[PDB]
């Protein structure tokens, strides 16, 4: 791989420079190189991996949605035939998006999850596994779709089980996992009641634990609690 | 339009 | 080239889809493919070429500025030695930016400028030649720098001579050329007085011609006149 | 910070 000759610390340093420059494709390539050195990632390094790939796949998902909507307007009654180009270009962006998700999933499987023993690393990686299967599910239409949805659900569920045994209800990883699994239920699994129940229980259990926190921890937890309440406001 | 976790 | 098998009209159609999806690298690759079909570009197709490459090089220029500023903070008295990584990464983004500029310049030279006989096409391409030599000048530091600056100046000057013979003073191409050549004088050529004189004469000659325009032409011209006045406000 | 032509 093209980063094989670069020191691990230099890859981390350049990932941070790439973030500052809003060069997220470079950031992701640097962090892939760092993971492929074979050492476990620190907390900060796990968050650089997540920021890089979330920005890359976020642009692809936004593009895919725009193209899918145009392809939808084209298959309506009265719409002029314009040829294969919209489908072809949606397919090109879809394939690229699937490739990024497969790359992240492959890093998690080789070998980040198997080496992750502490709750804060293992939950973080299992959440990421759920997230990138969720992004695959957003574009899935084939014989595959049920198994991709179940892979997302399974990863999220294992992360949830660990988080509820090992982390306080205010832990930001635990909160963001619950937030994302609730969105999985709403947007992917056709389970809006499950989505709403999880968001409300998560919010209420975090509320009750805020008294234990420092000012800085309180700010970290309440930021994600607000996202839970924003979804509940949208959904109810 | 669902809010997911911020990176 | 990878677009050689795609119809010209399909490349144009996909460039527009890529714009809507904010996929500017794809947009630029589609428009490069369209130019390489060898036919002249329409007005709309020239503006798709310009939008695509301006967005690609704009992201690279923004990243280069962030990295150059960090590399500047590193060469100050008291700054800790952090190794070659900032310079290496600035160099990587610089090389990529130079590659995009060389690609645009190569399309203009093979063969868009030589085939462009109407004032509206020839001025547009010569302006673009000045612009991408200007972006090369922004990062030039070598034995090359004077010749790159002179190449920008020469292209802009030929565009200016044609525009003042062949176009009204309100023509948006003529206005945007003058705007950009004024920025060349201010930012590249160390000629702020020339920059200010050109911006003010351009603005005043356009003001005097607005009475001839339709409401829609008036809106197009006044939008670029406001950019001239915004620069004059910054510079005086 | 100079304004150049909008694409
Ligand atoms: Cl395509
Ligand atoms: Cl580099
Ligand atoms: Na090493
Ligand atoms: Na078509
Ligand atoms: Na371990
Ligand atoms: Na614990
Ligand atoms: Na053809
Ligand atoms: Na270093
Ligand atoms: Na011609
Ligand atoms: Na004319």
């Amino acid at each position: 791989g093209a980063m094989g000759s670069m020191e691990r610390a230099s890859l981390i340093q350049k990932a941070k420079l790439a973030e500052q420059a809003e060069r997220y494709e470079d950031m992701a390539a640097f962090m892939k190189g760092a993971v492929e050195k074979g050492e476990e990632l620190s907390c900060e390094e796990r968050n650089l991996l997540s920021v890089a790939y979330k920005n890359v796949v976020g642009g692809q998902r936004a593009a895919w949605r725009v193209l899918s909507s145009i392809e939808q307007k084209s298959n309506e009654e009265g719409s002029e035939e314009k040829g294969p180009e919209v489908r072809e270009y949606r397919e090109k962006v879809e394939t690229e998006l699937q490739g990024v998700c497969d790359t992240v999933l492959g890093l998690l499987d080789s070998h980040l999850i198997k080496e992750a023993g502490d709750a804060e690393s293992r939950v973080f990686y299992l959440k990421m596994k759920g997230d990138y299967y969720r992004y695959l599910a957003e574009v899935a239409t084939g014989d595959d779709k049920k198994r991709i949805i179940d892979s997302a659900r399974s990863a999220y569920q294992e992360a949830m089980d660990i988080s509820k045994k090992e982390m306080p209800p205010t832990n930001p990883i635990r909160l963001g996992l619950a937030l994302n699994f609730s969105v999985f239920h709403y947007e992917i699994a056709n389970s809006p009641e499950e989505a709403i129940s999880l968001a409300k229980t998560t919010f209420d259990e975090a509320m009750a634990d805020l008294h234990t926190l420092s000012e800085d921890s309180y700010k970290d937890s309440t930021l994600i609690m607000q996202l839970l309440r924003d979804n509940l406001t949208l959904w109810t | 339009n669902a809010n997911s976790s911020p990176v």
